[PDB]
């Protein structure tokens, strides 16, 4: 905490205000209860499989037909 | 499933021991009984005694 004051200090970087931290804070809570009624699943999906590989594993045959 | 393996039968949640050739309509596997008639286009002969005809030739 000491060291990262430090830095914030000497690159003049304004701290943030305690308000904004109290304020900010709130979102991930509010983010983590997200109702997911909108079309995201589908875009989720997507860029998973667009890494993960096809084969694995139960799906050997749909993939093949 | 036409022609497909024991292997990718298994995979897809389903015996190769499964005769098939059945529906399914709503989820419910459905067959259809071969029902039988008279053959068409044969000319038979009966003798209904109960009616004013002696003889009868039916097509």
């Amino acid at each position: 905490f000491m060291k990262w004051k430090e830095a914030m200090f000497s690159a003049g970087m304004q701290l943030p205000t305690l308000d904004e931290i109290n304020k900010k804070e709130l979102s991930i809570k509010e983010a983590l209860n997200y109702k997911f009624n909108d079309q995201d699943i589908e875009e989720i999906v997507k860029e998973k499989e667009r890494f993960r590989k096809a084969p694995p594993n139960y799906a050997m045959k749909k993939t093949q037909l | 499933l036409n022609g497909l393996t024991d292997r990718d039968l298994c995979e897809l949640n389903e015996c190769p021991l499964d005769p098939g050739g059945y529906f399914i309509i709503n989820g419910s596997e459905k067959v259809l009984i071969a029902q039988e008639k008279m053959a068409t286009n044969t000319v038979y002969v009966f003798a209904k005694k109960d009616s004013k005809y002696a003889y009868t030739g039916e097509c």
